């Protein structure tokens, strides 16, 4: 097992490579979330970063870096702005 | 439990497809056939976009028939692994589904990152395909093939010999040849009462002329020989797509006249008649000589038809799909006769069929 | 080319060893024993399935999935009510009405998806000329009234917002093969 | 006709086996040297009271006591 | 006593269950969810007409064979006998005649189902 | 303890009654099980425990096939229990209540001669050999393979002219 | 893996091993340490009689020995 | 005490095999390459329960065409049988000494198919109806040739009863004497509780559901619980007749520990035959017993008359 | 505490065994009855959620509609609903359900199930994938999960 990251919301996500155990019977390698909740029923979509999930499903090749969220915070929430001016 | 008399009550998942697709230009049409049989929906688009390729007298590139037939046959392992997966679990035998519908999610996966979409992918279409194979999906094609082959061997060892499964199968169904032929079946109905045929050899499209595979037939005619033609034609099924790895060729993958084909986008922002035709394509949509045409493809159920008629206009006049297992089905009351339900319960299962295509 | 598959073979391939070869297979049940055998076998293999929720399968860049509305990164509306999306839709579940704003530019009163009649095909992201109706990545969005499955247009224009990131992303991962 | 039951013995195995036990089964007791101690033991296994017989005097094989050398004795299912 | 007492709590544990499920859950009861089930399309005819049996002439071997089974059971207090020969001639005779009927009953096509 | 025999008999007369009443074949077999099972109570009370068990297996079985064949042949749309109709209501409590008077009136006309609802199970068993190693009913049942050796040909030959008479019959 | 079928089966064993358990214990204790007799035949079941009413107690488990 | 003693008997087992259908499930699922239940607490250890719930919580059904009489009854009798054929079984020391041991289980066994019979009967549904004749069939198979092979074993058994099994393979287990009928028992078994491949009498796929197509909650419940309840019952039979276990009377606790795991396996090993094998076909099973399981049954029940007496190793009356 | 303390955690166990053991009946008409069958094949697992097949609408739970709901078929789906037992949920799985789908302008098609049957829980797409489908499933959990009926009762 690895961390990768803590996000603001509270999810640790994690990366299993593959490996071997006792007999060798090959596990598979993992990409796997820990949420701020671990009861699957409560798991609402938003609950984990959407760059986050992207590295989750393979569509992201490399994690992302915390920054690069905090700049998706900004980008986010100012730009309903800049389209109120913009009519 | 004798069954005196089978009546098929069909038409409870009639759509009206024939009549919509009447109203949606040939584009627009694709997406249906997607719909119709949906467990050989590559195989489906590709005999619509033979059939408009026909009318319009055009002709797709290499590297796009390479991938048809790539896809096409892919398509095929998906939809037999489906019939014989799910006779097993009709009969009772249920770990194989499972096992093999493992498989088939890795191939759903293949079939996602060509196209965008698990299945219903309308990737296939007439003048070639949407777009060019991503980088590395032939490599991971390369890598599931590669172990396909055990998988199958390990069904196989489950049910070929299984005494259960022998007697619940063999000298089930009998059809003789000629009754095949007036009856209309088609396929691996045919090829296992023993009428040797295949359009993939017979009647050749794509590149299926350079590519060598066998055609499995059977001896018996019953649902045991079906059953073993089934799992051999997987097996060529896979000759065929390590074949077509090691042939797909260089080059475009859509027909370059954008008369029939959209121009690329990077093109199509900065070229006048490159914006013009992207407008007019996906507005009115290309236009159809007058005509009428039927092809029809040994889609992995049996001959895929479609008698589409054009009046000069970008929508058909009428299009008539020809499902395989319409022919088949009706012949379910001469095939279950003197058999019992349970017996009925397993030759719906050799009849390979999707009421999707069945009903239209 | 053909191949029987079942072909009848040999019936004089009679001796005392072959005869007590198939006594013992059909008394001894050799051939229920070794699918017993396979069955055993799978059983110490690791399982394939996926704990779904906190670990989410493969996805590509060109997946197919909820309708978004890009914005120009200024602020602006991407899309100009060009209506290509509107006219190749084979469900015909686009609906658009546009006016010309006061600058004198083209943006749609409202626009209009029913995602209840959408089937997902992507011909509009494939038609639109500025690449402003876009199909996300996102595909959990099940709804528990029928009305909030017909999307519009502030509703399209907040996915977009939501998703940008990623969507930009797989844009600039994919626009080489479209 | 060899060649009919060894096509039996490939064919319909349980009939052959079938029969082939029931045949041993009819033969053995008459074969066995053993099956004259059956019915030895079950007479042998004393289920009733041995009722005891009046000493008229005429009885010499008789015994007087169990311990007596006389009577039946059970050393052949003893060391059977 | 003993064996009164366990099947009669058993009798009494079953009815227990019975009566709660039958008395707990919340009732909603209207003539489509009480007709019967036949895959979606309402019956064509009655569920008490008549229903052909092919096993017939083998229920009736079943019957005779359940006395010939009845026969055969005093066996394990009949080999305490002292005549060991009469008993096992006889229950060779009597297996032996059970054998022979089943194979009589075998080769006239009897086993197998009418159609 | 003492009307436990009394009760079962009693008990088996009303299933009895319930077959003569002859309701529907599937409901008659129901209440043909439920007097076997009587039965065989009656039997394991008076201490036979082979017979007893031996009733109920062997018509477990062939109650098995009564249900077959009724429900094969014997079948109407509208099947008649023995509340379908007032006639077979009306008789079966008829006979219920009429029994019992008999019964009272055997009582106090004769205490003894016959029922004697006084002393009612002080006469059941009569002697039982304290002592004793073999008495069950199983040593008699299997006198047939050693003393009463005409008995059991007689019955095997019966079963097995059974099979061929019924596979002619049904020919 | 295969680990997690033994958790529902370690609690299959405990209720399958508890009855016997139980009842030989159970058989002890209310028959006085010694494991219930067994009246298979007339003569055992008359010996148990002859012990009950030689009890002075009415319980057959109770034993009188060479003092009595 | 009695009482204690019927509760140390009965909610283990209800517990054994509310878990039986969580092993079940799980065993499925690894090895068809899936994990089965594992969220209904750790390890799906509470879905038994939950299920249960669910199902004597959910409506309970009167259909207008049903015999509401015997619709009501075959199921309570289902699970009564199911309970009581614990009742004789030696593990060592049985509930109740019956003489006759094997006998009684025989006959309430034979009687748990009229529970099958009258439910498919009173449903007045054709699926149902299909199912009771099928269960019809199903017995015409099997109990001739479980009388027979329970009748070879017990001539070197001795006695009907089942604690002097365990005297009798004190020194060696009765499989290896007749290994031949152990393996028709354990095919008569698995015919006799209903279960795959002579899962018939509820054959899924052609049949939605046999005779529990019109009962739903707590009624079906029941049917299901007598189900997984002969399963183990079955399974324990088994383990005492055959496969004995070890007796040392100054340790029954070792009998008791060596029964369980015995049990255990067999029926694990019902559920493994389950993933294994397709379905049967009635007529074809009807066809294996009478044509192939009978015969040999017959000729060996032969043999073992033969045997003691020219082995002069006739067993003890008591 | 109060009564209605111990009512809601009753409540709370009532919903708790609804939703962890609901049996979805084996009903599938189009395409997306391919995509339920893959989410029960062992990538996804329903049963790792209590979630079990089960044929006869008498046993079943949630109705998951996946297909088209054509003009003949109608009245058979109505009835198989009408048929469940009490308390029961409908599932609404793809366009072609949810709505009339590709084939909303149709003579034969009724333009969604939800005029049928009162639904529950409306999973899009065309197929909607597997995962979608599963996360439907939890949604409709999450649904149960809130009923209150008990306490409904003890405050009515
Ligand atoms: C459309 C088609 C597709 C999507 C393909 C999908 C797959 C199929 C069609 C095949 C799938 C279905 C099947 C193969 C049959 C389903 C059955 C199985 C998978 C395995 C067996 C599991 C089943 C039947 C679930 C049963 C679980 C239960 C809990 C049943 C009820 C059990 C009980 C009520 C026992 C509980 C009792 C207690 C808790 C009592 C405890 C008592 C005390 C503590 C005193
Ligand atoms: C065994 C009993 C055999 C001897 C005759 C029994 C006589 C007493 C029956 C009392 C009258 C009941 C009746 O009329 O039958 C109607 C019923 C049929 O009723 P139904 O099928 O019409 O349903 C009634 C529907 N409602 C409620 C709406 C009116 O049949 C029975 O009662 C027989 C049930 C078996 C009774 C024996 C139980 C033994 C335990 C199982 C073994
Ligand atoms: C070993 C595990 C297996 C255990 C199985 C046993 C389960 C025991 C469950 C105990 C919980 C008892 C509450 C069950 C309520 C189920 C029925 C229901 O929800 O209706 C509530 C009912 C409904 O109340 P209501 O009448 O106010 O609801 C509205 C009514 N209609 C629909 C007509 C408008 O309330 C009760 O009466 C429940 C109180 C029972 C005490
Ligand atoms: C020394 C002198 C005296 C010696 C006496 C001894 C003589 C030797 C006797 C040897 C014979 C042993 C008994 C064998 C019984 C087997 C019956 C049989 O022949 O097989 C029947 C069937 C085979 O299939 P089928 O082809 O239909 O048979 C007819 C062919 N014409 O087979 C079947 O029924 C299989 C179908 C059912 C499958 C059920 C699944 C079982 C899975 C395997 C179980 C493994 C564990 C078994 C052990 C259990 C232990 C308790
Ligand atoms: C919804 C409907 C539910 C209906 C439930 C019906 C339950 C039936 C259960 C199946 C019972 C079938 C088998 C018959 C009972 C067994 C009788 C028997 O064999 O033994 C009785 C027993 C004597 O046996 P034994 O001890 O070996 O000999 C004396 C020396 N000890 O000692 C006895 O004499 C006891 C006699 C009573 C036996 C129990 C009967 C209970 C019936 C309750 C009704
Ligand atoms: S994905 Fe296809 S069906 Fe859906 S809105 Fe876009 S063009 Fe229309
Ligand atoms: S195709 Fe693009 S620009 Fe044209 S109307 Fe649709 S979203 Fe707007
Ligand atoms: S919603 Fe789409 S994928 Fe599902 S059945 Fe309908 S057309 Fe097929």
């Amino acid at each position: 097992r690895e961390h990768v990251g803590t996000d603001h919301l509270g999810n640790k996500y994690y990366y299993v490579a593959e490996y071997k155990n006792w007999r060798g019977q090959t596990i598979r390698e993992k990409r796997i979330v820990e949420a701020a909740n671990r009861k699957e029923v409560d798991y609402e979509a938003g609950d984990i970063p959407t760059e986050w999930e992207a590295w989750i499903r393979r569509t992201r090749k490399t994690p992302p870096t915390m920054e690069e969220i905090l700049k998706n915070e900004k980008y986010r929430e100012e730009i309903k702005i800049k389209s109120q001016d913009f009519y | 439990e004798m069954v005196r008399k089978c009546d098929p009550h069909i038409g409870l998942l009639h759509r009206g497809t024939e009549k919509l697709i009447e109203y949606k230009t040939y584009l627009q049409a694709l997406p249906y056939f997607d719909r119709l049989d949906y467990v050989s929906m590559m195989c489906n688009e590709q005999a619509y976009s033979i059939a408009v390729e026909k009318l319009l007298n055009i002709q797709p590139p290499p590297r796009a028939q390479w991938i048809r037939v790539l896809f096409g046959e892919i398509t095929r392992i998906l939809n037999h692994i489906m019939a014989v997966t799910t006779h097993a679990l009709d009969i009772g035998a249920m770990t194989p589904f499972f096992w093999m519908f493992e498989e088939r999610e890795k191939m759903f996966e293949f079939y996602e990152r060509v196209s965008g979409a698990r299945m219903h992918a309308a990737y296939i279409r007439p003048g070639g395909v949407h777009q060019d194979l991503p980088l590395g999906l032939l490599d991971d094609i390369y890598e599931f093939s590669k172990n396909f082959s055990l998988r199958i061997d390990e069904v196989e060892e489950m049910l070929t010999n299984n005494r259960i499964w022998r007697n619940r199968t063999v000298d089930i169904g009998v059809v003789t040849a000629e009754d095949a032929l007036n009856y209309g079946f088609s396929g691996v109905m045919l090829r296992g009462s023993g009428i040797q045929w295949d359009l993939r050899k017979t009647q050749p499209y794509d590149v299926y002329d350079q590519v060598e595979f066998d055609v499995p037939i059977g001896s018996r005619g019953d649902c045991y020989d079906r059953y073993l033609c089934r799992v051999e034609e997987m097996r060529q099924s896979l000759r065929i797509i390590e074949q077509c790895l090691n042939k797909m060729p260089p080059g475009e993958i859509k027909v370059d006249d954008a008369k029939v084909s959209p121009p690329k986008r990077a093109e199509m922002k900065t070229s006048m008649e490159s914006l013009i035709h992207h407008f007019k394509l996906y507005t009115e949509g290309y236009q159809v000589p007058p005509g009428a045409t039927y092809t029809a493809i040994e889609a992995p159920k049996g001959e895929f038809g479609v008698y589409l008629v054009s009046d000069g206009s970008s929508r058909p006049y009428r299009c008539k799909i020809k499902a395989p297992g319409f022919a088949h089905l009706a012949g379910l009351d001469k095939m279950s006769k003197g058999h019992m339900l349970a017996d009925v319960v397993a030759i719906i299962g050799t009849q390979d069929i999707v009421f999707g295509e069945i009903d239209r | 080319t053909y191949k029987y598959v079942n072909k009848k073979e040999q019936e004089s391939e009679v001796d005392m060893k072959s005869a007590t070869d198939n006594a013992a297979r059909i008394l001894m049940w050799t051939e229920l024993i070794r699918g017993l055998g396979m069955t055993l076998s799978y059983l110490f293999r690791e399982p394939a399935t996926i704990n779904y929720p906190f670990e989410k399968g493969p996805l590509s860049p060109r997946f197919r999935g909820e309708h978004a509305l890009r914005r120009y990164p200024s602020g602006e509306e991407r899309c100009i009510a060009c209506k290509l999306c509107e006219a190749i839709c084979p469900a015909q579940a686009i609906t658009i009405e546009a006016e010309p704003r006061a600058d004198g530019s083209r943006r749609t009163t409202r626009y209009d998806i029913d995602m209840t009649k959408c089937i997902y095909c992507g011909f509009c992201q494939e038609a639109c000329p500025v690449d402003a109706i876009v199909e996300g990545p996102n595909f959990e969005f099940s709804t528990e009234t029928h009305e909030e499955l017909l999307y519009n247009k502030e509703k399209l224009l907040n996915n977009g917002d939501k998703w940008e990131a990623e969507i930009a992303a797989n844009i600039q991962a994919d626009y080489l093969y479209r | 006709i060899s060649a009919f039951l060894k096509n039996a013995w490939a064919k319909e195995p349980v009939l052959v086996v079938s029969f082939s036990v029931w045949g041993l089964a009819i033969i053995m007791p008459m074969i066995s040297p053993y099956t004259k101690y059956a019915s030895m033991i079950n007479k042998a296994t004393p289920y009733n009271y041995p009722v005891p017989v009046r000493d008229d005097g005429n009885m010499p094989d008789v015994p007087s006591h169990p311990q007596d050398p006389l009577g039946p004795s059970l050393d052949w299912l003893k060391n059977l | 006593m003993n064996l009164y007492t366990v099947i009669f709590i058993n009798i009494l544990l079953s009815l227990t269950l019975i009566l709660v499920a039958f008395w707990l859950p919340q009732m909603n009861l209207y003539s489509e969810k009480a007709n019967p089930y036949e895959c979606g399309f309402d019956p064509t005819s009655s569920a008490r007409l008549p229903f052909s049996m092919k096993f017939f002439l083998v229920a009736i071997t079943f019957l005779l064979f359940d006395l010939e089974i009845a026969l055969l059971l005093p066996l394990p207090w009949a080999i305490q006998t002292i005549k060991t020969s009469t008993m096992m001639i006889m229950a060779f005779i009597l297996v032996t005649i059970l054998s022979l009927g089943l194979a009589y009953e075998w080769t006239q096509k009897g086993l197998e189902w009418t159609e | 303890m003492n009307n436990y025999i009394f009760v079962l008999s009693s008990l088996f007369l009303v299933g009895c009654l319930g077959l003569a009443l002859k309701p529907s074949p599937i409901y008659g077999g129901l209440g043909l099980i439920v007097s076997g099972f009587v039965g065989c109570l009656m039997v394991l009370g008076f201490g036979g425990s082979f017979l007893g068990l031996m009733v109920f297996l062997i018509y477990l079985g062939g109650m098995l096939v009564v249900f077959g064949y009724t429900t094969a042949m014997a079948t109407e749309e509208y099947p008649e229990t023995w509340g379908s109709n007032w006639l077979i209501l009306g008789f079966l409590v008829l006979g219920v209540i009429m029994e019992v008077f008999l019964i009272c009136v055997l009582n106090y006309y004769d205490e003894v001669g016959v029922i004697n609802l006084d002393g009612l199970g002080d006469w059941l068993m009569y002697e039982v050999d304290d002592v004793g190693v073999m008495l069950e009913g199983g040593i008699g049942v299997a006198a047939m393979y050693s003393c009463a050796t005409w008995m059991m040909v007689v019955a095997g030959w019966s079963l097995f002219a059974g099979i061929f008479i019924i596979i002619e019959i049904t020919r | 893996m295969w680990f997690e079928i033994l958790p529902g089966l370690a609690i299959m064993g405990v209720c399958l091993v508890i009855p016997g358990v139980s009842t030989a214990y159970i058989h002890k204790f209310t028959n006085g340490g010694k494991e219930k007799r067994v009246a298979r035949v007339q003569y055992q079941w008359y010996l148990m009689e002859r012990d009950r009413r030689i009890s002075g107690v009415n319980r057959y488990y109770v034993s009188k020995g060479l003092e009595n | 005490m009695f009482f204690i003693n019927i509760l140390t008997l009965l909610v283990p087992i209800l517990i054994a095999m509310a878990f039986l259908t969580l092993v079940e499930r799980k065993i499925l699922g690894y090895m068809q390459l899936r994990k089965g239940p594992n969220i209904v607490g750790p390890y799906g250890i509470l879905q038994p329960f939950a299920d249960a719930m669910k199902l004597f919580m959910k409506e309970p059904m009167r259909p207008l065409t049903t015999s509401m009489s015997l619709f009501i009854i075959a199921p309570t009798l289902s699970l009564t049988l199911a309970l009581s054929l614990w009742v004789p079984l030696p593990m060592p020391h049985p509930l109740i000494n019956l003489n006759l041991g094997i006998l009684f289980i025989l006959a309430t066994s034979s009687l748990s198919v009229y529970s099958i019979l009258w439910s498919g009967w009173a449903s007045n549904s054709k699926y149902s109806l299909f199912g009771a004749l099928r269960a019809v069939a199903q017995t015409i198979s099997y109990e001739v040739t479980m009388a027979i092979i329970l009748l070879s074993v017990l001539l070197m058994n001795g006695s009907y009863s089942l604690q002097t099994l365990i005297t009798t393979q004190e020194h060696m287990w009765l499989l290896l004497p007749a290994w031949p009928m152990a393996m028709m028992w354990f095919i008569s078994t698995l015919a006799e509780t209903n279960r795959a491949p002579f899962d018939l009498t509820e054959g899924e796929s052609e049949l939605v559901s046999g005779f529990n197509v019109e009962y739903a909650a707590g009624p079906f419940a029941l049917f299901f619980m007598a189900e997984y309840t002969n399963i183990i019952l079955m399974n324990a039979l088994t383990t005492i007749i055959f496969l004995g276990p070890l007796y040392y009377i100054n340790l029954p606790e070792l009998y008791s520990t060596n029964f369980m795991m015995e049990a255990l396996l067999l029926s694990s090993t019902f559920l493994w035959i389950r993933a294994s094998y397709p379905r049967f076909r009635y007529d074809q099973l009807m066809h294996l017993l009478w044509k192939n399981f009978l015969p040999l049954t017959l000729a060996l029940c032969m043999w073992h008359i033969s045997l003691p007496i020219f082995t002069a190793g006739v067993p003890p009356y008591m | 505490s109060r009564a209605e303390y111990v009512v809601t955690k009753l409540d709370d166990l009532i919903n708790w065994a609804r939703r962890s053991s609901l049996w979805p009946m084996t009903f599938g008409l189009a395409c997306c009855a391919v995509e339920m069958m893959h989410m029960a094949a062992p990538r996804y697992d329903m049963d790792r959620f209590g979630v079990v097949f089960r044929a006869s609408p008498r046993q079943a739970d949630v109705m998951i509609v996946a297909g088209t709901l054509t003009n003949k078929m109608a009245p058979a789906l109505r009835k198989v609903y009408d048929q469940m037992p009490e308390p029961r949920y409908v599932v609404s799985m793809g366009s072609c359900a949810n709505g009339g789908g590709y084939y909303h302008y149709s003579y034969s098609v009724v333009r969604g199930c939800d005029r049928i049957v009162p639904v529950d829980i409306y999973v899009p797409g065309c197929p909607p994938t597997a995962e979608a489908l599963l996360y439907g499933i939890l949604q409709l959990q999450r649904k149960i999960k809130r009923e209150q009926k008990l306490k409904i009762w003890y405050r009515r």
